């Protein structure tokens, strides 16, 4: 019993660092969204 | 209660022309008053007022029995919808997931554009050899200018016909999108007469 | 449940990622 | 659930190198088609 | 900020479908271009080994194939300047109504709720003037009675 304690609490441990690293991923993505899209944005409005 | 729906009858709802109901106003009171006679001459007023005592315990007992809809599961309370209102409530995605979906068949539109480079560069090499086998033959100069003129009008023919194709496509997709922008327009001209 | 719900927005931000640069990629090659 | 994010990480990350390699392709392409 | 970054996101959403589809009708248009090529090019060198065209006739056909060039060129030059990009400009600012259509329907899924128990509300208070009325008349027919009997 206690064995599957210590495996659940790693296991939590685990999921909250995946949770921490897939958002940290999502920041660096959405930086690189807006960025794109004031370069089209700016771009085509020069163009148009 | 039909002559005071008749006054109570909302004058800008009614789609005709407004009907003055002074016939509703006499006729109406006339049947009325025959109802009354016969009501007030076959009973006495005690047990009128115990049936009208037992009418508004109706009323009052009809109002509690929408007030008592707090019956069902105290869990996230939130939209508060028609009574048995389960079929037409559909699952309409959100702000984002609208997004979500549309984001993910651009996605499958990037999948196909990546198999369209595959597809595009393996036939590509069709077309080189191909030239480059009109340039091999012992043909003169003349016919080689009929062949690169007869190649330049296959191009544009079908490519002006799919550029037509393409065009219809998305004009008809956009008639789409119209055909269903017309719906929120009066679904908002209806919202206002409600207002 | 979390879970789920940023697995679909991160989903949603990465293709639109993936249509930003299909996007930039046909106008730097394209014209 | 673990497998399901590795399956999610492995998605993103070959749509986006897919997303970088789209530049050489189109390049040659164009520059195949614009050489006689 | 929420609702700036949806309708950021809305934007952004107009700002990718203004170029992804016209991405995919260049690349359809530039295939069909290009198989169309591969089969007269196939076709003229089947031909050329078994038809042999004279000097005349292939000066005639130069022409007929230029005249005809001219006119596909200024065809396909009336679809790719103003009629491509605005269609695909107007199905980018057409991608609203996923959004409208569902805000408009919750709003008047209710608002039929709220006319159907308003309109019961105001039957009750209708039944209850009845009621009133009706006691009122008894009492005013009971009032005259009570002077014609005087």
């Amino acid at each position: 019993l206690e064995k599957e304690t210590k495996f659940q609490k790693e296991r939590l441990s685990d999921l909250k660092h995946m949770r921490y690293r897939i958002k940290d991923d999502l920041t660096t993505i959405r930086h690189s969204v807006v960025e794109k899209q004031g370069e089209w944005h700016k771009k085509w409005k020069e163009f148009l | 209660a039909q002559f005071l729906q008749n006054l109570l009858l909302p004058q800008a709802k009614r789609g005709s022309l407004p009907t003055p109901h002074d016939d509703h106003f006499g006729t109406s009171y006339q049947q009325w008053l025959s109802s009354v006679e016969t009501l007030l001459t076959n009973h006495p007023p005690g047990h009128v007022l115990a049936a009208l005592e037992h009418l508004a315990a109706e009323r009052e007992a009809e109002i509690r029995s929408l007030c008592s809809g707090d019956g069902l599961g105290d869990t996230e309370i939130s939209r508060p919808q028609a009574p048995d209102q389960s079929d037409s409530s559909q699952t309409l995605p959100s702000m984002v997931h609208l997004i979500q979906e549309g984001w993910r068949t651009v996605g499958v539109l990037v999948s196909q554009r990546s198999t369209l480079l595959k597809e595009r560069q393996v036939l590509t090499q069709r077309l080189q050899g191909l030239v480059e086998e009109v340039e091999r033959r012992v043909l003169g100069s003349s016919e080689r200018q009929v062949l690169i003129l007869g190649l330049r009008r296959c191009c544009l023919w079908t490519e002006l016909k799919a550029l037509h194709d393409q065009s219809q496509e998305l004009q008809d997709a956009a008639g789409h999108r119209q055909l269903l922008l017309r719906e929120l327009q009066a679904k908002q001209q209806r919202i206002l007469h409600w207002r | 449940r979390r879970s789920f719900a940023q697995v679909l927005e991160l989903s949603a931000e990465a293709s639109k990622e993936a249509a930003l640069a299909n996007q930039e990629v046909w106008e730097e090659t394209q014209g | 659930t673990e497998e399901l994010a590795e399956n999610i990480l492995k998605w993103r990350k070959q749509q986006n190198e897919v997303s970088s390699c789209i530049p050489k392709i189109l390049a040659e392409e164009s520059y195949l088609y614009k050489h006689d | 900020e929420i609702l700036e970054e949806r309708r950021l996101e809305m934007a952004r959403l107009q700002l990718a479908y203004i170029c992804a589809q016209h991405q995919l009708i260049h690349l359809k248009a530039s295939n069909s271009s290009m198989k169309s090529s591969i089969k007269w090019a196939e076709e003229s060198l089947h031909s050329l080994t078994s038809k042999a065209v004279d000097k005349e006739n292939l000066d005639a056909k130069i022409s007929s194939l230029t005249s005809e060039i001219m006119k596909l060129e200024k065809e396909v030059t009336q679809i790719k300047d103003r009629s491509l990009p605005a269609v695909v400009r107007e199905n980018a600012q057409l991608l609203n109504m996923p959004v409208v259509k569902g805000d408009f329907d919750l709003q008047i899924a209710k608002q039929d709720y709220y006319t159907a128990r308003q309109e019961l509300v105001l039957n009750q208070l209708i039944k209850q003037k009845a009621s009133f009325e009706l006691l009122q008349l008894s009492y005013e027919i009971e009032l005259r009675k009570h002077r014609d009997i005087y």
